[PDB]
RNA sequence: GCCGUCGCUGGCAGUCGGCAGAGCGAGAAAGAGAGUGGCGCGGACGCUACGCCGCGACGAGUAGGAGGGCCGCUGCGGUG
RNA sequence: GGGCCCGGGGGGCCACGCGUCCCCCGCGAGCGCACGGGGUCGGCGGCGAUGUCGGCUACCCACCCGACCCGUCUUGAAAC
RNA sequence: GUUACAGCCCCGCCCCGGCAGCAGCAGCUCGCCGAAUCCCGGGGCCGAGGGAGCGAGACCCGUGCGCCGCGCUCUCCCCC
């Protein structure tokens, strides 16, 4: 067993200076600093997993506190590797600058 | 970007892309007969 | 201009042709030729400044 | 009635044809192929006989009922969908699971049924993959191949023979291996096994897992 | 007519 | 068929001009080209002022 | 071309209409012999009568 | 004019509209260094009403073409003597530079007017380039690369790729 | 995509059914004309016409004007 | 180059009945696929009775971005 | 100082001296284009509408893949 996903960061919301866009979300992911290298993950999925005090199902699984919300990849963003996210809810904005998990899933290669 | 939509408003473009799709292909296959000939008489 | 056209209207009837009578703005010059007749072109360059005051 | 022929024009590209209109004309030989202009079943009783009415008229109508829709086209049921598949996946393809509990587990690709999905095996003694059912979404495809152009694989491995068998639960039920699939995995595995072997340190490699580990980006590295 |  | 006339018809366009340029040249002439009938025209600034 | 196929609409009856058809053109330019969208691009590129 | 990217020269050669008194004017022919063509052709226009009373109703441009480098595989030196106009006079100057194409001298001269005089490209009337052997050449910057056996180090490489690593172990080396 | 407004002073009385026969969107006026001689008993919804349906464009607003409120309050005649 | 790319002596054609006079020299049948008048599957998986499933808005709390107190006179009000 | 133990530039004749190649997979030495332009693939968002009829017909009461556009096959016979 071992990691299966790929570290990313979720940086902030889409926005000017003054406006923002809560749906859509602004990933900084680890090795990928430029947007020639952010083709690989385009349309990949994205997960936001954190823990909560009530337990909840789990698919596959029996009640426990962990929760996601999922996502995925819809483009790059600037010239420096950052993409846009999806999310099926809006992103909490306590989880900027926390971890946002990036699969191998679906897969192109 | 649709066939079949082009085809009920300009019937002829049919012809026009079928022939444009044989012409470049029997103008792809000259280019690589003349650069087979060429490459094998610099092998001579 | 009535008159003239009245004219080539009623001559042109006559004629059995068609003639323009309706006046039009002008059009854009049609394509030519210019003859160099074996001579460049001038070149011209723009000249020096000059304190002429 | 004549026998159907195959189609005379070759496709030059979807939706067209290499041959124009009087081409085909002289190639179907048009020239001389020219043309010129129950509800009630009777039955005995013991009257005689009724004129039975095949289908009867309902015997309870809703208030409302709903219109009928407009009808479209090009929207086929799923068994009639064209499968496609990645280039990379080519029989033989060792294959990276990324979903279930088989997840991070190398396997063998066999071949693709004929719903899409991806048939492939462990083989069992490796990985303890068995044979089964994958989605090519979910797979990463390698570019270490084994030559399994030798292997026969049954027949009878069908998305029918794979798919789910519902359990009814009034405690619980619980799967079990069927004799047969265990026969069939010894069949396939017996073929594939050798040839795995044959390649140095590739049965290792089916043993070990994938995992990304710190630095390793799955962008840069070639699989 | 030509075409039946 | 109106089509198949236009086509024939844009590429005598076409060619006819090279081929005009092509004899003043090598004369050693200038050929210039008609001005052009058509235009089109898209506006670029806003309805504010 | 493009332009009158991707973004041509033509005023019938004061309304924007889609040239999804040949039908709508000959309806309209008919009279002036323009029946079908090369009619009307050979009208509009060689600035016809 | 705006001396965006690498300029180009052309060749445009225009005149005066024919009339009744003469059938046939004569024509001129003018070097311009711009972008494009369509701005090739509206310097002409400036340049040409400059010394003729001329301009673009009263006339027609008979041929617009670029001038291609003859020699873009060797090394010249070209003198360009331009007139421009500073916040509080008009100069002529005369400038070298080293280059392969003319319009690249050109476009040189551009960048550098700017550079050493705040000088932009509408002041800017580039009067005669030329191409001028090293014996002929007046400016010290381009006569000291006249030198059959030229030689030098490059000291002090500045590193270029500062964020790739962003962060690293080890101080770059300046010495190669 | 959805809401409303404006416009087409747009379409629908044709639900013309076994006393039946299903159309009037179609590039280019005017008739799915009339005649005189040479087995089953069946066939959705609709239409408060102040109703229902379609198509296209549009939509800032103080002072001010107008419309519509199956918005709200109290009492009277009818009605439930 | 233009003349349905004039006339004479390997490759595509939205050529393909014929009686004729002669410039010139009004209905065939079927069947099937679809880049064809706006999406469907005649495709699947997991969980579920005492701790779990759904509940926009609403109650409390947190965070990110936005955010000056109304009415009024006024050219101008968050106005000291 | 003038090709020598390296080279550079210009001019005449050598078919513009001859050959590749040709706005070059020497994937960047310099352009503008596509009736002189087609094929394929990837990601993202979305699915508004809901009676479009077809053919048999007054010797028929069926069937809900129906318009327009583009194809295929059969009503001929051979061969691989
Ligand atoms: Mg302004
Ligand atoms: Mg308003
Ligand atoms: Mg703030
Ligand atoms: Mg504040
Ligand atoms: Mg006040
Ligand atoms: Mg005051
Ligand atoms: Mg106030
Ligand atoms: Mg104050």
């Amino acid at each position: 067993s071992g990691r299966l996903w790929c570290k990313a960061i979720f940086a902030g919301y889409k926005r000017g200076l003054r406006n923002q866009r809560e749906h859509t979300a602004l990933l900084k992911i680890e090795g990928v600093y430029a947007r020639d290298e952010t083709e690989f993950y385009l349309g990949k999925r994205c997960a936001y997993v954190y823990k909560a005090k009530n337990n909840t199902v789990t698919p596959g699984g029996k009640p426990n506190k962990t929760r996601v919300i999922w996502g995925k990849v819809t483009r790059a963003h600037g010239n420096s590797g950052m993409v846009r996210a999806k999310f099926r809810s809006n992103l909490p904005a306590k989880a900027i600058g926390h971890r946002i998990r990036v699969m191998l899933y679906p897969s192109r290669i | 970007k649709n066939l079949r939509i082009m085809l009920k408003l300009n019937p002829y473009a049919k012809t026009m892309r079928r022939n444009t799709i044989l012409r470049q292909a029997r103008n792809h296959k000259l280019r690589v007969e003349r650069a087979a000939a060429a490459l094998a008489a610099k092998s001579d | 201009r009535v008159k003239e056209n009245d004219q080539k209207k009623k001559e042109a009837k006559e004629k059995g042709t068609w003639v323009q009578l309706k006046r039009q703005p002008a059009p854009p010059r049609e394509a030519h030729f210019v003859r160099t007749n074996g001579k460049e072109p001038e070149l011209l360059e723009p000249i020096p400044y000059e304190f002429m005051a | 009635k004549g026998k159907p022929h195959c189609s005379r024009n070759p496709v030059l590209v979807r939706g067209i044809g290499r041959y124009s209109r009087s081409a085909m004309y002289s190639r179907k030989a048009l020239y001389k192929r020219k043309y010129a202009a129950l509800a009630t079943v009777t039955k005995p009783v013991g009257g005689g006989t009724r004129v039975v009415k095949l289908r009867k008229m309902p015997r309870y109508y809703p208030t409302e009922d709903v219109p009928r829709k407009l009808l479209s086209h090009g929207k086929k049921p799923f068994s009639q969908h064209v499968r496609k598949l990645r280039a990379s996946i080519t029989p033989g393809t060792i294959l990276i699971i990324l979903t279930g509990r088989h997840r991070g587990k190398r396997v063998v690709f066999l071949k693709q049924l004929s719903s899409g999905l991806l048939l492939v095996t462990g083989p069992l003694s490796l990985n303890r993959v068995p044979l089964r059912r994958t989605h090519q979404k979910f797979v990463i495809a390698t570019s270490t191949k084994i030559d399994i152009s030798g292997v026969k694989i049954p027949k009878h491995l069908t998305d029918a023979y794979f798919k789910k068998k519902k359990l009814r639960k009034p405690e619980k039920e619980k799967y079990e291996i069927t004799e047969q699939r265990k026969v069939d995995q010894k069949a396939v595995d017996s073929q594939i096994l050798p040839k795995i072997k044959a390649v140095p340190q590739l049965q290792g490699y089916l043993r070990s897992v994938f995992a990304l580990t710190n630095g390793v980006y799955p962008h840069k590295l070639v699989f | 007519r030509g075409l039946r | 068929e109106k089509a198949k006339h236009y086509h024939k018809e844009y590429r005598q366009m076409y060619r006819t001009e090279i081929r005009m340029a092509r004899m003043a040249r090598k004369a050693g002439n200038f050929y210039v080209p008609a001005e052009p009938k058509l235009a089109f025209v898209i506006r670029i600034r806003g309805i504010n002022g | 071309n493009e332009l009158i196929y991707k973004r041509g609409y033509g005023k019938i009856n004061k309304k924007r209409i889609a040239l999804t058809d040949n039908t709508l053109i000959a309806r309209s330019l008919g009279k002036y012999n323009i029946i079908c969208m090369e009619d009307l691009i050979h009208e509009i590129y060689t600035v016809g009568k | 004019m705006k001396a965006s990217g690498t300029l180009r020269e052309y060749k445009v050669v225009g005149r005066c509209l024919p009339t009744p008194k003469c059938r046939t004017p004569p024509l001129y022919r003018m070097r311009i260094f711009a972008p494009n063509h369509v701005v090739a052709k509206s310097r002409f226009w400036y340049f040409v009403s400059q010394l003729k009373k001329m301009k673009k109703s009263s006339g027609e441009i008979v041929y617009c073409g670029q001038v291609f480098e003859k020699s873009p595989l060797r090394v010249k030196n070209f003198g360009i003597w331009l007139r421009y106009d500073s916040r509080s006079g008009t100069h002529n100057m005369y400038r070298e530079y080293r280059d392969l194409t003319t319009a690249g001298a050109v476009t040189q001269c551009y960048r550098d007017m700017g550079a050493r005089h705040r000088a932009r490209a509408h002041s800017i009337q580039i009067m005669k380039v030329e191409e001028i052997a090293a014996s002929k050449c007046r400016r010290p910057a381009v006569k000291q690369f006249h030198d059959s056996k030229i030689k030098f180090p490059l000291p002090h490489r500045v590193l270029r790729r500062q964020h790739k690593p962003r962060f690293t172990t080890k101080r770059p080396n300046t010495f190669f």
